[PDB]
């Protein structure tokens, strides 16, 4: 630090002359600015915030702070070539340096992101062809790219949930509850937990095009940035946030329209993964409740118990939202509602912060059958195929529903034709799949 | 031209001028001796930086998002906050700017001191 | 003349190279890794090791979220000498799967007046990213006096909610499996015993019963005296009880991990200790993705290939498991998590991104300590089985052809498949095991079954048989009588062995009988059968071979038809 040529290729040894310093020989510049490493006692500056520059740098996990830190060094290509290579990796963060007018560097109180600015380097010929002092450099820019958030599909079934998740007593019908059972032949007077179709969170993922955190051409790469991507669901004028990813994994409730400012009790679902190495593409798996949404007094036919999101048991409405919801209104998802992702890109192609927007619409759709034909020889095989859009709840894999959704109708028998059909039911058509 | 409330405007500016580095990617409106102004009939926001398209373009691109203002049903449900009415935003791409329903957009740029150009934008239904 | 020595890394490049075009189950395919960085001798073979702590970087593969050493942050570990006492856990505790055995509490005294500085001997933490082996740094006192028994490590910030994200309960789960990996021989320890600590106050320094009575019980004992540093063992169900067997807030309790051994009288400059937990299976019916679990972290012990080649060579097995192994945990137990050729579980056919993935870590030519991973797919198959022929006479020698690659669960050994002889389980006569458990799709143990009209070809046994029918001859006695001892698929010992060690195609065969006697109900068991037989001749002859995973990786029934011809 006490050498005028610090961060500089050269030795410590430096004497100031007309050409400059006698000590230094290669230079990296970022926006014509030496790339220098706080050190000494002329770092102490904090800028708007009150983090100093080399604390920043820690926090952020950039531990090439500076030219010195890298390792950067030239070695030859051979005993007797003449050619030397050096090389270092562009951090994502630096330290811009406040004046060079001084020793040791006086740095700026805050860091800046490289993206955009031009990268510059310096070598200093002390012997040009007729012998002298020619200075003599290259310029190169640091590019970064836009970010790109996509969703699935453009539509999503509304989710459904079962019994235990009302306070309403059991009945026989789900008197406006979201239970899914079964046809009512197959309920004997109170619908229980083995004659309803299984939670329906459907499984939303959602993926985001940043080569910007391609950081390893050929390696595992995740998306680091804290609360980078932020997953809500709106309903017209109001707006509920499921959560926030790109942070660590933790426990948090649910916001609505994003008032609460502190964003350490938000839900987070953790870094996102990589596709494949040589991607660039980061999936994340979340999974949406029927509760996660907007409350509405349209939802109040279901005495909804709230499944607890952070660390307590209890399902009351404060263990799964920030807030209770208003009296006579409940939280959940309705036919129409826009179901929207939002990212922030750190770095755009102007290396600036950036927001980019998919929506998706959730819709309920009538369910119809068909068959092969219309005659069947009695034993023959029957390819029941059933077309309705809204089971496909997660797009990744190929979900299957219980039989019983279908019953037989004939001069014979009414049964569902499943396992809570009648007895010797079930056997009798052999499902293949079951 | 013309533009409804809740809308987002995409502000082109082509100024070869402050095109200062080739492979740096130039900006406007940073510093208040090179000020962009973003104003309403009413409303403004000051220091607003655009960003280069390219890094040797000449050509300077920024949106802003007219928040408007929420005294009003526009849903007719019965209930006010429809639109987030709220002014902030210094960067590129975050700026918020709240408009009436009969307003109109006005954006400045300085060239040189004591010199600016301007350019103009109404709100209807 | 002069000579200079350069100091220089380079870039890595781990490939993963199948043999074929996929990646089927039981095929070993060798893994490729060129790092110059570890060929760090040019006269010998370098081999990796977790447990030298020379070898820094290890290639790791992972899936789920197993709970390593730093699940709960950077751990802290301190070394310990002095007696047990009889009031302990590691002398007293015993592995008998009892509630008093196994689980107890633990205390200690201390004397460390002749260690230097008089305190416990502390040490530097520092966790891998990928292989999340923990390497201790510390004085590296060699002297003959140097004597020291104990151990303590606690995980940080971790709980027992950051325990039960991994660990699951094996009473309440329908299926799970809960193993401990460790590995010590880098202490060279003569015997090693290790214990899980539970507190809601810190670990570090440790308490006593006779000083403190916060804790009704803060000692799970999990491994007592074992000779040996690697070992894979299945933790007993006393472990996953304890683990729920306290009515105090999980978010309230901490966990701690104890040693103690002897023989280890002399500690090195670096020590490493690396021991996580596994956990396998599935709940309720099992067939979504989001019941589907398996948390394993495998590591490669990649070996040089020549004296002076930087290239590196290991190889990677899978198992994909199967409706007849997923109950039974020797199939997760016979895994090898360290070793050159490990081998891992596959539970769902994991394609695109969710594909097996191996990372490893390296220090690059530029001096950035940059990843490379490779992936590889492992999906499933559409298993298909069909008959020779389409017509068969009496005793025309039928041979069941079933070609499903992702039951092959080994690449040396010959995969075979038995017919579970038991008339209390469901599964009796059927292909697979004795367990067996009643779900939506089916019963769990049931791979393969041959039906005459519909109807499954089972022996007469048990106390369900003793209908006589029309005449007063009970049907086994009718069936003894006609001499046919091919009473049903056990006795005929039909069997599905593999073609090859990985062809992946099982061959089965029997031959049909002339009398058979018919099932009357198959709603109990065990199954009641009818008190006559009768022939078999044109009754089509049909076989089901229950697939647990198609090619989406689901459960899809599949089955061949054919007619029992006569003249």
């Amino acid at each position: 630090n006490s050498k005028a040529t610090d961060d500089a290729v050269g030795s410590a040894t430096t004497q100031s002359l007309s050409f400059g310093e006698l000590g230094r020989l290669l230079d990296v510049t970022f926006d014509d600015v030496i790339w220098s490493t706080p050190d000494g006692a002329n770092n102490t500056a904090t800028g708007n915030d009150s983090d100093t520059c080399s604390t920043e740098l820690s926090n952020a996990g950039i531990t090439d702070t500076g030219l010195g830190a890298t390792g950067f060094t030239l070695v030859e290509t051979g005993a007797a070539t003449g050619v030397f290579v050096g090389d270092f990796q562009i951090p994502s963060f630096w330290c811009r340096v406040s004046d060079t007018t001084t020793t040791p560097y006086t740095y700026a109180g805050d860091e800046e992101t490289t993206t955009g600015l031009d990268i510059e380097v310096n070598y200093v010929d002390f012997r040009d062809a007729s012998g002298e002092i020619v200075e003599v450099g290259d310029s190169a820019g640091v590019r970064a790219n836009t970010g790109s958030v996509s969703l699935d599909r453009t539509v999503y079934p509304v989710p459904f949930g079962t019994i235990a998740d009302s306070s309403k007593a059991a009945n026989a019908a789900p008197n406006g509850r979201s239970v899914f059972p079964i046809h009512a032949t197959g309920i004997t007077s109170t619908i229980d937990s083995t004659e309803e179709l299984p939670t329906g969170d459907l499984t939303i993922h959602v993926r985001i095009n940043d080569p910007d955190f391609d950081e390893n051409p050929a390696g595992e790469d995740a998306m680091d940035q804290d609360n980078a991507l932020k997953i809500s669901v709106i309903r017209g004028s109001d707006s509920v946030v499921l959560g926030y990813a790109g942070a660590s994994e933790r426990t948090g409730k649910i916001d609505v329209g994003g008032n609460n400012g502190t964003i350490s009790n938000i839900r987070s679902f953790g870094e996102m993964d990589e596709i494949a190495p040589d991607a660039g593409i980061f999936e994340l798996d979340v999974n949406i409740k029927f509760t996660d949404g907007p409350a509405s007094a349209q939802c109040n036919s279901h005495d909804t118990l709230y499944t607890a999101l952070d660390g307590t048991t209890g399902k009351a409405d404060t263990n799964r939202f920030d807030d209770g919801a208003a009296s006579g209104q409940e939280y959940c998802i309705l036919q129409g509602d826009i179901l929207q992702v939002e990212y922030t890109d750190p770095a755009d192609a102007s290396g600036d912060a950036n927001t980019v927007t998919d929506s998706a619409t959730f819709d309920l759709r009538n369910g119809v059958l068909q068959s092969d034909k219309s005659v069947y020889i009695i034993g023959s095989d029957m390819i029941l195929t059933l077309i309705e859009p809204d089971f496909d709840l997660d797009n990744d894999s190929a979900e299957t529903y219980d039989l019983d959704l279908i019953e037989w109708d004939s001069d014979a028998a009414t049964t569902t034709m499943g396992n809570k059909g009648v007895t010797g039911a079930a056997a009798a058509f052999d499902p293949e799949p079951t | 031209k013309v533009y409804s409330w809740t809308d987002k405007v995409y502000i082109t500016i082509v100024a070869p001028d402050h095109n200062f580095d080739s492979d740096l990617v130039d900006e406007i409106g940073e510093t208040d001796s090179d000020p962009i102004k973003v104003s309403t009939r009413g409303f403004d926001l000051d220091n607003y930086k655009l960003v280069e398209t390219g890094t040797d373009t000449g050509i300077f691109t920024g949106e802003v998002i007219l928040t408007g203002f929420t005294a009003h049903d526009a849903d007719g449900d019965g209930n006010t906050g429809d639109a987030t009415g709220t002014t902030s935003g210094s960067g590129p791409t975050d700026g918020l700017l709240a408009t009436d329903d009969d307003d109109g957009l006005t954006v400045s740029f300085e060239f040189s001191e004591d010199e600016t150009i301007v350019g103009s934008a109404l709100i209807r239904w | 003349t002069p000579q200079t020595i350069l100091v220089g890394f380079s870039f890595a490049s781990i490939d993963i190279q199948p043999v074929t075009d996929e990646w089927t189950s039981g095929q070993e395919i060798p893994v490729v890794i060129v790092d110059a960085d570890q060929n760090k001798n040019s006269r010998a073979d370098e081999d990796l090791d977790l447990n030298n702590p020379d070898v820094t970087l290890i290639p790791a593969l992972r899936t789920g979220d197993p709970f390593t050493i730093d699940e709960g942050g950077t751990p802290s570990l301190i070394f310990t000498n002095g007696t047990n006492g009889d009031d302990s856990i590691f002398d007293t505790g015993a592995i008998n799967n009892t509630s008093a055995g196994q689980v107890g509490n633990f205390t200690l005294n201390i004397n460390v007046t002749r260690f230097s500085s008089a305190t416990n001997i502390t040490s530097t933490e520092s966790i891998d990213t990928f292989s999340k082996r923990l390497i201790s740094a510390q004085t590296a006192n060699s002297s003959a006096n140097f004597d020291v028994d104990f151990a303590i490590i606690d995980l940080g910030s971790a709980t027992l909610e950051t325990l039960k994200e991994t660990v699951v309960d094996e009473d309440n789960t329908a299926v799970g499996f809960n193993f401990f990996n460790y590995d010590v021989r880098s202490l060279g320890a003569d015997t090693v015993s290790i214990a899980l600590l539970n507190t809601t106050g810190n670990i570090l320094p440790w308490v006593n019963n006779d000083t403190r009575n916060v804790d009704k019980n803060n000692a799970i004992l999990l491994v007592s005296n074992s000779t040996n540093s690697q070992a894979y063992v299945d933790l007993t169900n006393a472990v996953s009880d304890a683990v729920y067997g306290s009515t105090n807030t999980d978010s309230n309790v901490n966990i701690g991990f104890a040693m103690y051994f002897t023989g280890v009288g002399d500690l090195a400059a670096k020590e490493v200790i690396v021991m996580d937990f596994f956990s396998f299976g599935f709940t309720d019916d099992g067939v979504q993705s989001s019941e589907r679990f398996a948390n394993q972290i495998i590591r490669i012990e990649a070996e040089e290939t020549g004296d002076n080649t930087s290239t590196f060579e290991g190889s990677l097995e899978y198992v994909m498991v199967n409706q007849i192994n997923i109950q039974d945990a020797g199939t997760f137990s016979g895994i090898t998590p360290i070793a050159d050729d490990p081998s891992f579980i596959v539970i769902e056919d994991l394609t695109d991104e969710d594909a097996p993935r191996v990372n490893y870590n390296d220090l690059g030519a530029d001096g950035v300590t940059t990843p490379v991973s490779d992936q590889e797919e492992a999906p499933s198959h559409s298993g298909v089985v069909s008959l020779n022929a389409d017509s068969y006479k009496i005793a025309d020698t039928v041979v069941i052809t079933v070609e499903d690659l992702d039951l092959n669960v080994d690449s040396d050994l010959i995969d075979i498949f038995t017919v579970v002889s038991d008339n209390s389980k469901a599964t009796d006569d059927a292909v697979g095991s004795a367990t067996t458990q009643s779900l939506s799709f089916g019963e769990l143990g049931r791979l393969l079954d041959v039906t005459f009209d519909d109807v499954i070809w089972s022996t007469p046994d048990g106390a369900n048989n003793t209908a006589t029918g029309n005449d007063s001859d009970t049907c086994s006695t009718e069936l003894s009588n006609a001499g046919i001892t091919d009473t049903g698929l056990g006795a005929t010992g039909f069997t599905l062995v593999e073609t090859g060690a990985a062809t992946g195609v099982f061959v089965g065969d029997f031959q049909i009988p002339s009398f058979w006697c018919r099932v009357s109900d198959t709603t109990t068991t065990p199954y009641t059968y009818a008190g006559d037989e009768e022939t078999t001749t044109g009754l089509d002859i049909e076989v089901n071979y229950v697939d647990f995973r198609d090619a989406s990786g689901e459960i899809v029934e599949v089955g061949d038809s054919a007619g029992v011809r006569a003249n």
